């Protein structure tokens, strides 16, 4: 959000920054399995089905 | 007349439901179904629609009464037409 | 004139003369008890049946024969389609509609009580299981009513007479349908006094 | 190819997917209806 | 301005609450906020829903 | 408005005929990416 | 008949034009739509010449000049589309900005 928001206020270019933050949100829907019991146990899911 | 729809949303606190309630209520005032609760100014049927959403005269509760008011009597002229038909 | 032979209530002789009512063409109607029918059908008919059919030279048995025939004679109004595979799949419900409830009325009536009330709570759910097929279409998988409720409506038209009656939401299919074809005035020119005692 | 291989199956869950097959949007006015037909499913 | 308070914050004084756990802040409450010195005030996040 | 053969031409007598109702079909274009689909090795179909 | 009459253009065409027009709102929409506002819904007011007239306070919206810039006119025709446009599309209801 800090990294971005510079760019975009350099330029006097004003956003909430809700939207950074949803598109990073989708950004990191996935997670790698460490341990399991259920899953493959090494590879990478959605975060919502872990 | 109608400019904005700030006071019917108003009413139906969505504005995504007020689309819904007040296409079905015009759909129901367009083809054969119904006629306005509020006296009609040369306006068309969706806008008819929302100057009776705003007045607080159609929710989905008021149609939804309306809805089976129409199916009992809908039950009771039926039941006596199939009585008729068999004498 | 052409003649037929109809039996008073047999939904066999009440197809065919919803058909007839349907094409609407004159014919010299004669009822027929089982016991000693008149000396000529049986001096036609070798198996002494009804409904049964005569036109001036061709006599006919076999009330899906009698329907095919007419059909085939007096066009209007068409109660069979034109595409062979419609034809086809109507021909089969036409059959399939006989061999699996008429066999059930037959049960109802012709068998005992037991069988008559299971069969009856079979046909039953039969029915309001199959229900929402007419909630789409007007009649039975069509447009335009044909054949296949000349097979089906007098089953239905029978309803209360068997005793079977409707839940909540089969029945509203079933009204709905019935009204349709119950209101149908070859239907009722096509009834007698026999049979509106049933409903 | 993937999904080929994988027999993936999609349940439309989603703005792009009702686009592309052409039926009301998940979203916004559409929401309400896709509500209701997820509960006609899972159900009767 | 907008967001909604993911836990009550207080003044520079403790405990004494002045706008509760999730509360829209609207420009009142933003206007309330710049009244005290909030100086930071923990929010609900898309990211973390 | 675009693509559905038959709901377009129902759209119109409806509009004609003063009640505007829509039947929502399916895209032509998204039978023809099925059919251009399947005429890959590959198996695609709509499912209940 | 009706076809016939509107090739003609007889002085009664205008007059029922008049009347379907009534309220039924246009979507009015900028050639690179960038973000939301450039598409907006407007009701229509017949007019003379062959030019769009759009309002000026919302050329800001559309990014628009009117050095040459064209835009395009839909018209929504269910009873839903209609109410969509007037109660979610509509200028007035776009005046703070959704970034
Ligand atoms: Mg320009």
């Amino acid at each position: 959000v800090n990294e971005v928001q510079d760019v975009y206020r350099l330029q006097g270019v004003k956003i909430n920054d809700k939207h950074i933050e949803v598109i990073v949100r989708q950004m990191l829907r996935k997670a790698t399995i460490v341990n399991a019991g259920s899953s493959d146990f090494l590879e990478g899911e959605q975060v919502e089905y872990s | 007349a109608r400019v904005t729809v700030q006071d019917a949303v108003e009413k139906i606190g969505n504005r995504f439901d007020l689309v819904l309630v007040a296409a079905r209520r015009a759909r129901q005032m367009q083809v054969g179904g119904k006629d306005p609760l509020v006296p009609e100014e040369n306006d068309k049927t969706t806008v008819i629609a929302l100057r009776e959403i705003e007045e607080g005269l159609i929710n989905n509760q008021i149609l939804d009464v309306r809805e089976r008011q129409e199916q009992q009597e809908q039950e009771a002229a039926e039941l006596q037409a199939v009585t008729a038909i068999a004498e | 004139v052409m003649t037929l032979f109809s039996g008073p209530t047999d939904i066999y002789s009440h197809q065919v003369r919803i058909v007839l009512a349907e094409k609407g063409v004159s014919f010299e109607i004669e009822h027929v008890e089982k016991d000693n029918p008149p000396q000529d059908l049986i001096d036609l008919n070798p198996n002494q049946s009804v409904p049964t059919l005569v036109d001036r030279e061709l006599t006919l048995w076999e009330s899906r024969i009698i329907m095919e025939y007419l059909d085939e004679r007096f066009p209007h109004p068409p109660l069979m389609p034109v595409y062979p595979v419609a034809r086809g799949e109507s021909r089969l419900y036409m059959h399939r509609i006989e061999k699996d409830w008429y066999t059930l009325m037959n049960t109802i009536i012709n068998g005992s009580a037991s069988e008559a009330d299971a069969a009856r709570k079979q046909l039953r759910e039969e029915l309001l299981a199959i229900a929402p097929v007419f909630g789409q279409k007007p009649y039975f998988l069509s447009d335009e009513f044909s054949l296949v409720d000349c097979y089906l409506a007098p089953l239905l038209w029978r309803l209360p007479q068997l005793g079977i009656e409707f839940s909540g939401p089969g029945a509203k299919e079933l009204k709905g349908y019935m009204t349709r074809v119950f209101e149908r005035d070859s239907f009722l020119a096509s009834l007698t006094e026999a049979e509106r005692e049933m409903r | 190819t993937e999904a080929a291989v994988a027999g993936k199956r999609d349940e439309l869950r989603g703005l792009k997917e009702n686009v592309i097959v052409g039926r009301l949007i998940p979203a916004g006015t559409g929401y309400a209806y896709h509500q209701d037909r997820m509960r006609r499913r899972a159900a009767g | 301005l907008g967001r909604v308070t993911a836990e009550d914050v207080l003044k520079p004084g403790t405990a004494d609450i002045l706008v509760p756990r999730n509360t829209l802040l609207h420009e009142q409450w933003c206007d309330l906020l710049e009244e005290n010195s909030v100086d930071a005030v923990k929010v609900r996040s898309v990211v973390s829903c | 408005k675009s693509d559905d053969v038959n709901g377009r031409t129902k759209m119109y007598k409806n509009i004609v005929d003063g009640n505007h109702q829509m039947e929502p079909g399916m895209p032509e274009s998204f039978n023809v990416l099925l059919k251009e689909i399947r005429s890959l090795g590959i198996n695609i179909e709509l499912e209940d | 008949a009706a076809k016939k009459m509107v090739e003609r253009e007889e002085a009664v065409v205008w007059d029922i034009l008049d009347e379907v027009i009534r309220e039924h709102p246009v979507l009015l929409n900028r050639a690179p739509t960038l973000h939301r506002l450039g598409i907006q819904a407007f009701e229509p007011v017949l007019i003379e010449g062959k030019a769009i007239q759009l309002h000026p306070l919302v050329c800001a919206a559309y990014n628009a000049d009117f050095d040459g810039d064209q835009m395009a006119v839909h018209v929504p025709l269910t009873l839903e589309a209609q109410l969509e446009a007037r109660a979610l599309m509509m200028s007035t209801n776009n005046i703070l900005s959704p970034a």
